[PDB]
RNA sequence: AAAUAUGUAAGAAGUCCUUGUUACUUAAUUGAACGUGGACAUUUGAAUGAAGAGCUUUUAGUGGGCCAUUUUUGGUAAGC
RNA sequence: GGAAUACUGCCAGCUGGGACUGAGGACUGCGACGUAAGUCAAGGAUGCUGGCAUAAUGGUUAUAUGCCGCCCGUCUUGAAACACGGACCAAGGAGUCUAACGUCUAUGCGAGUGUUUGGGUGUAAAACCCAUACGCGUAAUGAAAGUGAACGUAGGUUGGGGCCUCGCAAGAGGUGCACAAUCGACCGAUCCUGAUGUCUUCGGAUGGAUUUGAGUAAGAGCAUAGCUGUUGGGACCCGAAAG
RNA sequence: GAAAUUGUUGAAAGGGAAGGGCAUUUGAUCAGAC
């Protein structure tokens, strides 16, 4: 039989406005950082061309992997590697950080997956439309910043843009954020695959392997 | 056939045992008859114990 | 007909191929008996000394 | 006739000495010191017939549990059916050697302790986990006297 | 009870990102780039054309 | 389809309710379910799970075992909790004054406690006295002491007792157990 | 109760739970303990070692009444006094009014020596006694008396 | 002398300092094994995953198999 | 020399057409727009209108049309088979009972437990009451003669749920049941070492042991009932050539 | 006074079997209810 309609109401509204101001400042800083990076890389290429040399860009650090083959008639070693990469059904996808160990894994499961180097627009659309978190062994839709703050806030992530930033720039807590995300369930591509048969390499006019920039077209069609 | 760890049994039932089964259905009836026999013997040999 | 090793690895991997449990303080039977006897006497002496000094 | 499964069957190349490595063995084999908990590899010597392991244990690695007058007891895990069994082999020291990876790991432990103590005395925290190989970073490739040379495919047998 | 999609539903987009308002306001996605003028080198154009 | 990793509709192998039909036991289970849900105490979850067990999994507890536990350092004023039967022992000759909550008491155990100067309460009385389990001590009787564990895991070179009906010199004391009658295993 | 059995649940399925390849037969490896040395040897050696052979000497006309010796341990000795007099013996007893326990009248042959007794003198009547048991009674302050 | 397949390790049951026990061992105050006391958690010693982990009792059916790519042995050779 | 347009990519740019769905049911949350009460497309459909009120929608049923559909049961690696059984219908028709057991569950009492062979009584094969025995359990080990379970807070080490104290709390210390691993102690058998004594051949005190037991170390059992598994019985049902 | 099997009357289908599944048309027949 307390007041309980204005005091805790006002305190909740005030702390909400505080968190919204913090999220707004961090998002502005992130936008400035992205545009500064891309303009600097373009100017570096032009400056090496004017100096008479060749700018060699830094190699990619993140790939996106999609499972293309179904579940029947798989040998045990690629079956185990797909189970470790959490690709347990067709058109399921995940992010992988590029190191030597993960490159050997991708060499193992090459005929059953399609992978490439994802872009910021593809990552933003994937997290915004098909983003699900793993809380208490259940599959929860994100839909709100308080879930991100309640689960991933131990690593300083307190918004969906913070999570997207940690994915796109492979940070110190990529493992924890990427395991927080549930594996993405995508549909079939909306315009088709582009090929008559898809179980050949991408170089041979098929679908599997490393297509490395056309993964954005493929995943945007499947998403 | 011996299987599936268990004690060794020694059930002696290899003769025609179903011709010699004795079921004691008349426990109550024999108790009634014994009490009637005790009472009639008492009434005959009275007043002796 | 005579012999085949078909299906046997699949049967072995159904319930997994497990490593045995390893404990602190293994069994000292099978170790050299001179070491075993002297280790017994050293353990009893250490217990007496800890019960004396350690309150 | 029948099959044979004797104790040294199918070991014709396994127990023979190397090229120009016959005769006696050197004394650093006999002068090495083993302790309970050491990690050892098994490599049998065909010239020493006592204390010889079975052919299954050639190239296996295990832990010392027992030290005797001229021998060492070793634990090995062996796969029997659907589980592992521990086996206890009592071998002569002419058939074993120390594992090198244990030595590298103990040196890594010492260097880790030294680096952590020096970082604490410096005032900073340094990361001690190993990392896998990383992708390369950006660079410039200058063409000062290194103009690119155009290659082409070659015909079949014209210049041959 | 029902999963509403941002990239439609501007209400849910404004709920999840407060920066999208000023992104739309200062247009931020049609960003005019400042003109530079650096010319490629003669060595670059010569090896691109012939050798 | 899904490439599965485990079995699909797999129950937990735990009993979730008593198998008994004792209505007073079900009343106690109702009380302790409410307490374990609405309280933070780790005591109430333990008591509620111990109320589910079966007769071989709640062996009886002797008053000598209770007295040995009360001889612990600082535990001479606590309340003893036994989810089971308290039985009597004549090998003890001196019993302290104490509070013992149990499901059941034998008549000798109740007479011994009340003569020594203590009290025998029930578990709902314990829940009123201490709804969080303050100053308690939970005792369990010896589990692997029944006659059936003597035969569990029998085989060669294991030291277990055989499932047998008679005993004596001519009942399984021959070939298999002596080096003179073949082999000893 | 026949309504709780699995024969009611097997009604409708052909083999009644016995298998379609096996075809449930009369006596699959013999009757009783047949073949315990020939084709049931692994079961007999694994689960019943010691079964075949002889060991020991014979005894013609063995009478079990000659081997009657129920044993009582020392820690259960004071239960041979009734409960009403037991506490007044446990408090008020000396070496002048010590209680007597006839264990043969209670039905025991030998007194064994497991456990501990209070420091109260008692007189024990028995047929047989062990060394440690007699020492513990004489150390508590009593005496063991032999009867026939 | 490949390729493919294969054993082990990548720490808290760890490391370091100090000094207790013994009927073993040393010429010895030396060691060996097990300890007392003290110091070392933001990374506790590569990656990825982990649908809870570990343990026990009891019992069913089965113990005629066949086909395909690849590697093979005997028979000119076969759906031998 | 100055441009444009292709090609590839981005927009938290606008806008038209079509299809499927509307789960939930007082309020509670996150937001948006407004200086604010308020309003809203913000934790799942409402508003307005018409016809008909019965065979109209709908069910059942007999057919027609489009596409698909080999005869069941059984043995077999392999059945639509030119493998075996089956013309049709009704009724009958195949894991039962008992003696002795194993694991698990329920109940009663608990170092004990079991009234029902018998006796007393009765509203009479029921129900009620009871003495002495006896069975199993509370002691093992040895072929036997025989002997027979606390050095100690019924021991030390490693973990261990819960409880106690302190710190706002993770955390630190104390006590640690059940259980798991390990080193000891006690009882019986076996083997080695064999002393004071003695009708001088008996008595065996003691000290040990990479030996051995279905042992001890603050008891868990007995009785009744149930599913499942076992063995003997016609033994799930029907079937020889024989003696 | 069941079924197999048969007779009469009424309705229907039928160019070398009949029966079945999904969906709707046609004919016959029928409950609920506003
Ligand atoms: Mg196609
Ligand atoms: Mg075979
Ligand atoms: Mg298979
Ligand atoms: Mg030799
Ligand atoms: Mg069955
Ligand atoms: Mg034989
Ligand atoms: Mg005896
Ligand atoms: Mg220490
Ligand atoms: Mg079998
Ligand atoms: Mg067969
Ligand atoms: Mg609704
Ligand atoms: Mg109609
Ligand atoms: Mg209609
Ligand atoms: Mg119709
Ligand atoms: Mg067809
Ligand atoms: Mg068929
Ligand atoms: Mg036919
Ligand atoms: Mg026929
Ligand atoms: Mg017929
Ligand atoms: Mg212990
Ligand atoms: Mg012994
Ligand atoms: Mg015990
Ligand atoms: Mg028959
Ligand atoms: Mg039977
Ligand atoms: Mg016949
Ligand atoms: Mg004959
Ligand atoms: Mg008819």
């Amino acid at each position: 039989t307390a007041e309980q309609v204005a005091a805790e109401r006002a305190a909740r509204k005030a702390a909400n406005k505080e968190k919204r101001a913090i999220i707004l400042e961090r998002n502005a800083a992130y936008q400035k950082e992205y545009e500064t990076a891309e303009r600097n890389i373009i100017q570096a290429k032009r400056d090496a061309k004017a100096a008479g040399s060749y700018y060699v860009e830094a190699q990619h650090k993140l790939v996106f992997v999609v499972r293309i083959k179904g579940i029947n008639k798989i040998p045990p070693k690629p079956r185990k590697v797909l189970q470790l990469l959490r690709l347990t059904r067709i058109n399921s996808g995940t992010f992988v950080k590029v190191t030597k160990a993960t490159l050997e894994l991708l060499k193992l499961i090459e005929p059953y997956v399609a992978y490439g180097y994802p872009s910021y627009s593809t990552i933003r659309q994937l997290v915004y439309k098909r983003g699900f978190g793993k809380i208490n062994k259940q599959r929860v839709p994100l839909s709100d910043n308080a879930i991100i703050e309640a689960n991933l806030g131990k690593y300083g992530i307190l918004s969906i843009d913070d999570l997207i930033h940690e994915i796109i720039t492979v940070g110190p807590h990529f493992k924890q954020a990427n395991n927080f995300l549930w594996p993405f369930k995508l549909s079939n591509p909306s315009g088709g695959w582009g090929v008559p048969r898809k179980f050949k390499h991408f170089i041979q006019g098929g679908s599997f392997g490393n297509r490395e920039e056309f993964i954005n077209k493929l995943v945007k069609s499947m998403n | 056939a011996i299987s599936k760890n268990l004690p060794i049994l020694k059930n002696h039932f290899r003769k025609h045992w179903q011709e010699r089964v004795k079921v004691h259905f008349d426990q109550a009836g024999k108790k009634v008859s014994r009490r009637n026999a005790r009472a009639t013997r008492a009434a005959k040999i009275a007043p002796r114990p | 007909k005579n012999h085949t090793a078909h299906n046997q690895t699949r049967k072995a991997h159904r319930n997994g191929i497990k490593k045995p449990k390893t404990y602190k303080y293994p069994s000292l039977k099978g170790v050299d008996p001179k070491f075993r006897r002297n280790h017994k006497h050293a353990l009893h002496g250490t217990a007496k000394a800890l019960a004396a000094a350690k309150k | 006739m029948g099959k044979s499964h004797g104790y040294r069957s199918r070991t014709r190349y396994m127990f023979q000495r190397d090229f120009r490595k016959h005769g006696a063995v050197h004394l650093s084999t006999y002068l090495k010191v083993y302790k309970v908990g050491d990690i050892v590899d098994i490599k049998a010597n065909g010239s020493i017939q006592k204390g010889m392991p079975h052919k299954f244990y050639q190239g296996k690695t295990g832990v010392v549990y027992n030290v005797t007058k001229s021998s060492v007891g070793v634990i090995i895990n062996k796969m029997v059916g659907n589980r592992y069994l521990e086996k206890r082999l009592n071998l002569r020291v002419e058939h074993i050697k120390h594992s090198k990876c244990r030595q590298e790991f103990l040196e890594r432990v010492k260097a880790n302790a030294a680096k952590r103590a020096e970082a604490k005395a410096q005032g900073v925290a340094v990361q001690l986990k190993r990392q896998p190989a990383q992708p390369r970073e950006s660079r410039i490739v200058s063409t000062e006297g290194n103009v690119p040379q155009t290659l082409a495919p070659v015909p079949y047998e014209t210049f041959i | 009870v029902l999963k509403k999609n941002p990239l439609k539903n501007k209400q849910v987009l404004l709920r999840l990102n407060p920066y999208a308002k000023v992104f739309a306001a200062e247009k931020l996605g049609s960003k005019k780039a400042e003109k530079t003028g650096t010319k490629p080198a003669a060595v670059f154009t010569e090896t691109l054309k012939h050798d | 389809g899904i490439d599965h990793t485990s079995k699909q509709h797999k129950r937990s192998g735990h009993r979730t309710a008593p198998k008994s039909d004792n209505v007073y036991l079900k009343l106690l289970v109702k009380l302790y379910t409410f307490l374990a849900r609405r309280t933070d105490a780790p005591f109430n979850k333990v008591v509620l799970k111990a109320l589910f067990l079966s007769k071989i999994n709640r062996p009886p507890v002797s008053v000598s075992r209770i007295a040995r536990a009360l001889k612990q350092e600082g535990a001479a004023n606590k309340t003893v909790v036994v989810v089971g039967t308290v039985t009597d022992d004549a090998r003890i000759f001196e019993f302290p004054k104490t509070t013992v909550a149990a499901l059941r008491f034998t008549a000798g155990a109740r007479a011994k406690i009340v003569k020594a100067g203590g009290e025998c309460i029930t578990l709902d009385q314990l829940a009123v006295r201490a709804p969080k389990g303050q100053n308690t001590l939970i005792l369990r009787g010896p589990r692997n002491s029944r006659e059936a564990v003597r035969h569990f895991g029998m085989g060669p070179h294991k030291g277990k007792a055989p499932r047998i009906l008679s005993t004596g010199r001519k009942f399984e004391r021959a070939r298999g157990r002596r080096r003179s009658k073949g082999f000893k295993v | 109760p026949s309504r709780f059995t699995k024969t009611r649940k097997h009604r409708g399925h052909v083999s009644a739970g016995k298998g379609r390849i096996g075809k449930h037969r009369k006596h699959p490896g013999g009757r009783g303990m047949a073949g315990g040395q020939h084709h049931h040897r692994i079961n007999m050696d694994k689960y019943h070692p010691g079964y075949f052979g002889k060991v020991g000497m014979r005894y013609f006309h063995k009478q079990q009444a000659h081997f009657w010796k129920p044993v009582l341990n020392l820690d259960k000795l004071w239960t041979l006094i009734p409960e009403d007099k037991r506490d007044q013996y446990l408090k008020s007893a000396s070496k002048e009014t010590a209680p007597v326990i006839d264990t043969l009248a209670a039905g025991y042959g030998k007194i064994l020596g497991k456990g501990r007794i209070p420091n109260v003198p008692v007189i024990v009547k028995a047929r047989f006694v062990s060394k440690l048991a007699e020492e513990k009674i004489r150390a508590a302050g009593g005496v063991v008396e032999l009867i026939a």
